């Protein structure tokens, strides 16, 4: 960003921009199935044969598994700034800024606020190669013929998870998400306004809209009574009703 | 095949700018709580009648 | 993998039948606040239970 | 299911999958009721009928 307006006493201070880099690696991945010519082909039942189709929707569901695994394990794995992307120790110019709140008495499961509706979304995939298959059912193949059979049915596929800045993500706040009062909207509120309070390198609001709320499926009833719920325990508002879209997904713990 | 790792482990990249310009900044409220009133001179001086 | 389960019908005797409809069947609680588990589950009543 | 995708590193590890099987046998009941021969014969009212 280009330094903030100064006012002009004597002379001017020429100031240094600040460019940033993100660097990551493809990956390799596979799942391969052997079995027999025997088995397959004394299988009069017929269910045995529907590893094409397992195989597919595993293929398929790689995707959500590699996405899902990165937004759990995101408290270890390193941003582009340097540090973890849940941090308590997010450097600014002078300062320190954290994104993940613990409490060292009470802490079972995360929720997770994703404001998604910037250009770039969170804990992005990248795909280099789409899904490719291979089968070892004619004679002339060299596992056709190493053993009785090796009937391999294999995958291949390049990927790797990627993320984004570790400051518009809030995933990790494992206190608690639901009570009378003071878990159901303090920790809940604490975490958007937080998010909506961070500040840009050089002294700018990050102006952050969290959108999505990403909860596992034992947080969901809390999730849904913080938002989703209009009146209250004592007949009242609840002031974050429709405030955020909560998700609720397996992938997670 | 074999080949220094500071010329092919270099450039085997594609950059990408989908990072840029990923977030925002607050938008402008200055509007909301103040007029706008051009100034021709060193400073304005206001009187009005009681 | 997870697995996709949706639970979708409460069974319970004619004893319980009043307690089911009001865990699953009253949209005001107690000062007229939302029923968070208010048609989600369809409850059955069957008097071949206990 | 088929197994998880996993890292490749030197070699193709082969798995394995599984079946499963559940089994259930058929079972015999049985409700009987004994008349009396003269006692619904001589019914004329008809109040037995609908047996």
């Amino acid at each position: 960003q280009f330094p903030k307006l100064r006012e002009w006493i004597g002379q001017r201070v020429i100031k240094d921009m600040a460019a940033q880099g993100y660097q990551i690696t493809n990956k390799l991945f596979e799942s391969t199935v052997g079995v027999k010519r025997t088995d397959i082909e004394d299988d009069n039942l017929g269910v045995y044969g529907p590893l094409m189709q397992e195989m597919g929707r595993a293929a398929g569901a790689h995707p959500d598994e590699l996405v899902f695994a990165l937004l759990k394990a995101g408290n270890a794995n390193l941003c582009y700034d340097g540090q973890n992307f849940f941090d308590t120790d997010h450097p600014v110019y002078p300062n320190v800024d954290g994104t993940g709140t613990a409490t060292t008495v009470s802490n079972l499961f995360a929720p997770a606020a994703d404001p998604g509706a910037a250009w770039y979304l969170l804990d992005t995939s990248r795909s280099l190669k789409p899904l490719i298959y291979q089968e070892r059912m004619k004679p002339s193949f060299t596992s056709m013929t190493k053993e009785d059979d090796e009937q391999v049915f294999m995958a291949d596929e390049y990927r790797y998870g990627v993320r984004s800045r570790c400051n518009v993500g809030f995933g990790f706040w494992q206190l608690a998400a639901m009570s009378t009062e003071e878990l159901n909207q303090v920790n809940f509120e604490k975490v958007y306004d937080a998010m909506r309070n961070q500040k840009a390198d050089g002294g700018r609001p990050l102006d952050i809209r969290p959108n999505l709320l990403v909860v596992p499926t034992t947080l969901r009833s809390k999730a849904k009574e913080v938002v989703g719920v209009q009146r209250l325990a004592n007949g009242a508002d609840n002031p974050n009703f429709e405030l955020v879209q909560v998700l609720d997904t397996a992938w997670l713990n | 095949a074999i080949i220094t790792p500071a010329l092919i482990s270099a450039l085997k990249t594609s950059f990408q700018k989908h990072f840029q310009d990923a977030l925002a900044t607050a938008p402008s409220t200055y509007l909301q709580v103040a007029t706008v009133i051009p100034s021709t001179t060193a400073s304005n001086t206001y009187g009005w009648l009681g």
